[PDB]
């Protein structure tokens, strides 16, 4: 699992350029349980 | 005598007259509720025939009585115990004294409480007559608030007519009745001193006798006794304990209840040598010679209690011990105490339970296990919502049952785990082998309040480095991170200076901050997004060659839904490197002969390990002057993971809310150094060399010793010459010594004209040595006799021979 | 004034892009977030100087490469904060390159918080006081704490306070319409108080005619796909919904006729921020709660001003880890919890491990259940009713507990112990005394454990239970009462008995020195000391100082200068299982200031040392006054002390000596320690000449020799501790050849 | 209503020189529950 | 010998650049390390 | 000499009402049972 300062890092290697997307919790899914890739590159900006 | 069963005794004083006639009890003895009777009516009565008790001694409430000198000066030893304790003398009015000196041992079993005016309470020492004081506790009485004149017999004149002994690191004199005294001291001859007149006893015998050797010489005997001497074990022919009795005197004992029906008195049986009151598991009776054997019969012996419950505050399982089945169980033993061994001693025969087991408020044991062949709780009567087990306020509890080996099953009822602060849940979720995971319902936890001071950790860290080469150590281990790497809040290091392996998690704490570990939190290292490299954390010691010990801990905060449990990392002992010696320990040279001189010293316990001691001497130069003077807290706990919950919510919230030459010997400090001169220093340094490739020393000690001289060494051999010279001038010259003692340093000389009186003068070393001898000027015409003797440092020598010379008229 | 143009908040993630739509305006917050992908250079040519006005937060986040927000907001003043993030209002985090803030124009924070934290760069933490705005900003700026004479208005440069209206800060003082920022409210041109009728308020900070909210409403009408809000005028006011209690006919909120409570039907039907408290504040039916305040911080307070109007919950509430709750109370107006849902164990009320809860007063509460100490307990039980319909399965300090009231014999409180009696309730079998317990803390506005008395028989005295208690303040009421504890009965009944609570206020005692006291010498005769009314003279309460003079250096007119313990003891008291067993078996100059802190001591010397004591005194016939504190201080001198009076006298002699005799000042400053005496040759330099106060002495004056032939002037000056005299009237002189 | 040894103060008193009877016990009976002098005089020696 | 062992230690994990920080802040073995490591 | 009742009965009559604080027996009864005593210690043994 990957649970907080790491998500910062983690996310970016999966958003880069594209920056994040926007307009239950998230570390709900990334801290509480194994998240996995796609979760973390659906957050990124498509 | 006669063997009287057991008896109780009131208000009234002419039953007591029944005990005259018997010598031993069948049974239990009372007096209790002597309420409106006087000293006058128990100072008249005695009963020296009773030597026996089998059950219990109690006195409670007697009114006028004031000691049992009189009324058993004879009891000598006291099988069903009263509570815990052989003699319960309770709530006494008027009683001053014990008085039971000839009650000497109490193997099984104990012996005062709010009695306001007995006194002589603590001085008896009963590690001797009873088995173990753990069971003993003198409470509130008269010696409770020290107000009495404990003055022992011989004390006042100053002999020490009775034997004296030490506990709790005092050594006083010890006595019963401020006449007679201790009746249990040397055991295997210990203390002893006098016991009866002035000789030690010997082991078999116990306390006090008239001579050692002799076991009939001892009033006492500790294992064993024929008739008429103590024996290691009772022979062929002839007792409950500490005596030996014929085949015939437990059949009398046997039929003395068979043909009296009184409830209170036992059927004594005869089985392994011995005069049992009853046949062990397994073992019937067919009349005959009376001795316990088998049959294939096989029943167990169950206890049939009449109060349907026998609540277990050491009695209550003696009555219930022997028993291999209880036909009816509820614990509430306190005192912090470990009774267990007994316990176990007692209950380790149950092997079935009818009814249910509870356990409440207990404090005094640390270990379930002492159920050793429990195997069963059937459970037929259960407590209020049906538990076959019951654990409540359990607040010393460390261990349940090790399912490891142990196979219990449960007949019906459930299981009750509430208020277990110092409980393991993985004991608790251990239990569910019993077969008691199932069943109807499931009542059995109280989940919160179960492991609150002690706890169940699970995982154990694989500890990597150590360094102790010198006066300190590093410790390097594993580093964890949980799911959330967060969760850990640090490593909580634990650890005590042990010198013996047997070290567990607690060892003991005190509530004023005495507590004997030592503890120290370490932050979580920083972590890097690659896990090739961990900078694994580590510490250092704060300061040799004793043992220690280090056992790692965690610290998480708990999470409703997550599952973290903390880290754990076993007992681990290292020791130092070699360092460096001290100084033998305060030497001491002094010169034993005219050429020797004995060295001493001591093991300086500074260094504490493997120990050579190294000694040099060496000559010190004679002093110049000589030569040329003329002579002639939870409350911030709660606050600080309250604070690191906090922290983590609102980072996870801000995340959700932006995402999408010397002489040397071993182990021997003393020497003998020889080969030295009669006057003179010698200065010996001494090295303890705690290591023997390179030797390895430690700073000196520097003593010295002046040899014993020898006078007559100064002595000067032959007359003295002279010569005489016509202006009344005589010149002496005479002989140096060859060993003079140091150096001398005057003459003197003593001349006498025919006749006349006596003349002396001194002749210093300058005064030798200017005058190449001594003249003497203006001596009167005649003759003269002159005698020379020498003085060095050390003393005087003795007188040449004497020496005749004229001087012209 | 407000110099510029309006703006809707935004967040802004991608790149220095759109961050340039703000060169020329906020309604809302600028968010600033994962500003990662860039460098410091991208942010160096980029300013936003108009922003002067902010209403509730601002965030940066993941921005890398910026090395302070100093000229980002060049002229931004105040936060209001109609919204809140997590109770704070400003919030930075994790900037790797932000080294200082640079927001210097700043001036409020209305409500809310600001939370800072972890930035491996950020400094000049210290250097910032959060209670001026809810000393400096940078290396280049410093902060602008105006002076409380101005209290929130604002301060300008020469120290002028900013209008009454103004808020923070002004364009020009004392003018409403150049208000920087205005204090209540804004009109078109002008700050105003209270929105005049016709511009209806708007976010509490605006005055809006019907044009603004009308829109407003328009776009709501039009937008069938975003979530804006149909705000609606009432009470002169511009809202963004109507409260309970008023209705809509879509033609200003009208009062309904029938009730019309406002539901809330939150999604998920379960939630656990201030800022939910700010939604759902103003509900009447929560259609679907939680209490995980955590911290410990008083926060119910600002919430019963949300909680204040709900009226009924339809969902199970839950206090749950509620480390920061100190009472159920402000459920003011919640009436009947709906039962519509539950909770596991069917816990429709789930209470769980809090910590300063000290529940409502519910000798005036009337609060209902549908489904779903112990005194409370019992109270709800009884009072509440959760007794009959349910089944049974439904630890610590204070805990109101129950019994039934008692009362207390005898009462006493001087300084700070307490001596209480009391009859002993004696149970039906008064063996059933376990001991009593005795309750006493701290009233602004502990226990003990008694073992009960060794009983005597007839109704002769018993020397009846009490205790002392140990601890007050010899000034602070406290609260006491006692509950007993009787052993339980298989078959009767046994509460015991409880004590009313009283309270008992310890007479006062000797006051303590006051608080930081000054001597400051406002003037040559007078003397101002300051001080504080301490805290520590625990009593009620003049002030009495004294001033003595103090005589000059002696060495001045002679130098020259030219845990389980507490179980084992439970648990052993052998005192109640043994003897209950074997009973089975036995029976088969001064002054005084008032109400003030400051005295003007007169009566002083230009230059003369003033020794002052000074104490409290909490009554005017025998005095308790409290400590004494002596200061020293010294009166400002006076150059006319040091002068000296008339020209100087002389005497000529051949052999080039002159003998020269001068007056010695009367009063001097404390006292004159030597003179100077300067000379200079006519049409030469000058010469100067020290002559001590020995050298005075002895010589009788000066005496000067070997004086060059001609003409001469001369001056004496004096010298004292203050400094020196004036300079005496010039004297010519000759000397022969 | 007794306690302790006080219960025996009485109960002699409920006694006296008639002795005391010899060969859901009292703790159940004179220790939670009021004990009162009837009772007591059962324990008595008849 | 205090210093030298003070000197031991930090080498197997003395100027002003640590001074003002073993003064500031309490005793670290990740500071022994972190300062010794480039 | 006193013994430590009548010593706590003594101090109790000149206290009043400022109760009893027995004193554990190196306190006042230890003094008493071998030199006297008097008005000005008793400020110590007063009930706090």
């Amino acid at each position: 699992t990957l649970c907080g300062a790491e998500l910062v890092d983690a996310l970016q290697f999966v958003c880069g350029d594209r920056g994040f997307y926007f307009n239950t919790g998230i570390v709900d899914e990334c801290c509480f349980r194994s998240c996995d890739l796609r979760r973390l590159e659906m957050y990124c900006a498509p | 005598g006669e063997v009287c069963p057991g008896m109780d005794i009131r208000n009234n004083l002419t039953r007591l007259h029944e005990l005259e006639n018997c010598s031993v009890i069948e049974g239990h003895l009372q007096i209790l509720l002597m309420f409106k009777t006087r000293p006058e009516d128990f100072r008249d009565l005695s009963f020296p025939k009773l030597i026996m008790i089998t059950d219990y001694l109690l006195l409670f409430r007697v009114y006028g009585l004031e000691s049992l000198k009189d009324l058993f000066p004879n009891l000598t030893v006291i099988s069903r115990l009263f509570f815990n304790y052989a003699l319960v003398i309770f709530e006494m009015v008027h009683l001053k004294e014990l008085g039971l000196y000839n009650l000497m041992n109490i193997t099984r079993g104990s012996v005062i409480e709010k009695n306001n005016e007995l006194c002589y309470l603590a001085t008896i020492d009963w590690s001797r007559i009873l088995d173990s004081v753990e069971d003993n506790y003198i409470v509130l009485n008269k010696d409770d608030n020290e107000e009495c004149g404990d003055i022992c017999p011989g004390t006042a004149k100053g002999k020490t007519n009775c034997p004296a002994t030490v506990i709790n690191g005092q050594f006083v004199e010890r006595c019963w009745t401020h006449s007679h005294c201790q009746k249990v001291c040397p055991t295997i001859c210990k203390s002893h001193g006098c016991t009866a007149e002035g000789l030690c006893c010997h082991s078999e015998c116990l306390g006090n006798c008239s001579q050692p050797d002799d076991p009939t010489k001892c009033v006492a005997c500790r294992n064993f006794y024929l008739d008429g001497r103590c024996v290691e074990t009772c022979p062929p022919p002839y007792f409950q304990d500490w005596r030996c009795v014929n085949f015939s005197f437990c059949q009398d004992l046997h039929h003395k209840c068979k043909n009296s029906r009184r409830q209170g008195c036992h059927q004594y049986v005869i089985h392994n040598n011995k005069c049992i009151p009853e046949c062990p598991s397994g073992y019937t009776m067919n009349s005959s010679n009376l001795l316990c054997t088998p049959c294939l019969g096989p029943c167990p012996k169950v206890c049939h209690l009449l109060e349907g419950e026998k609540t277990i505050d050491v009695t209550s399982a003696q009555e219930l011990r022997g028993c291999t089945v209880i036909n009816g169980l509820i614990i509430n033993i306190r005192g912090g105490n470990n009774l267990a061994a007994e316990l176990e001693a007692n209950l380790g025969l149950i092997e079935e339970i009818s009814g249910y087991l509870k356990i409440r408020r207990s404090y005094a044991l640390v270990s379930l296990s002492f159920f050793r062949k429990l195997r069963l709780i059937r459970g037929e009567t259960l407590e209020i919502g049906n538990y076959s087990f019951y654990a409540l306020d359990n607040q010393n509890l460390r261990q349940l049952w090790d399912w490891s080996k142990h196979n219990l099953t449960i007949t019906q009822g459930k299981l009750f785990f509430h208020y277990n602060p110092k409980l393991c849940l993985s004991e608790i979720h251990k239990m569910e082998v019993s077969g008691t995971k199932g069943r109807q319902e499931r009542n059995d936890i109280a989940l919160k309040t179960n492991g609150d001071q002690a706890s169940c950790e699970n995982e154990l860290l694989k500890f990597s480095y150590i360094r102790t080469s010198f006066d300190k150590i590093l410790l390097r281990w594993e580093p964890y991170w949980p799911p959330d790497f967060r969760d850990l809040l640090g490593f909580m290091l634990f650890y005590k200076e042990a010198p013996y392996q047997n070290v567990t998690e607690f060892d003991g704490q005190d509530a004023c901050g005495s507590n004997s570990w030592t503890v120290v939190d370490i932050d979580p290292p920083l972590r890097s997004n690659d896990p090739k490299s961990q900078n694994h954390p580590g510490w250092l010691m704060r300061g040799p060659w004793t043992q220690y010990a280090i056992f790692v801990k965690t610290l998480v905060t708990f999470s409703d839904e997550r599952r973290t449990y903390g880290a754990k990392s076993d007992i681990i002992y290292v020791q130092t490197d070699a360092t460096n010696p001290s100084v033998p320990l305060d030497p001491i040279s002094v010169s034993n002969s005219s050429s020797q001189i004995i060295l001493k010293w001591k093991p300086p316990s500074d260094p504490n390990g493997n120990i050579h001691y190294l000694v040099f001497w060496e000559r010190q130069a004679e002093d110049s002057e000589l030569f040329e003077l003329d002579y002639c807290t939870d409350s911030q706990i709660l606050k600080e993971l309250e604070e690191s919950s906090f922290r983590k919510t609102f980072e996870d919230y801000l995340h959700n809310v932006v995402f999408v030459p010397f002489e040397k010997v071993v182990n021997k400090e003393s020497l003998v150094i020889s080969g030295l001169r009669h006057f003179t220093g010698y200065r010996i340094e001494l090295q303890a060399c705690n290591q023997d490739p390179e030797e390895r020393c430690s700073v000196a000690a520097y003593v010295s010793a002046r040899t014993m001289p020898e006078a007559k060494a100064d002595d000067i051999v032959g007359p003295v010459t002279h010569e005489i010279f016509e202006n009344n001038v005589v010149h002496l010259m005479w002989q140096e010594p060859k060993e003079p003692n140091g150096l001398i340093v005057l003459y003197e000389v003593s001349y006498r004209r025919y006749g006349d009186e006596e003349l002396h003068l001194c002749v210093s070393r300058k005064h030798f040595a200017l005058e190449r001898g001594c003249r003497l000027r203006g001596l009167s015409p005649g003759n003269y006799s002159v005698r020379i003797r020498a003085t060095s440092l050390a003393g005087n020598g003795s007188w040449t021979e004497p020496t005749y010379f004229y001087v012209t008229d």
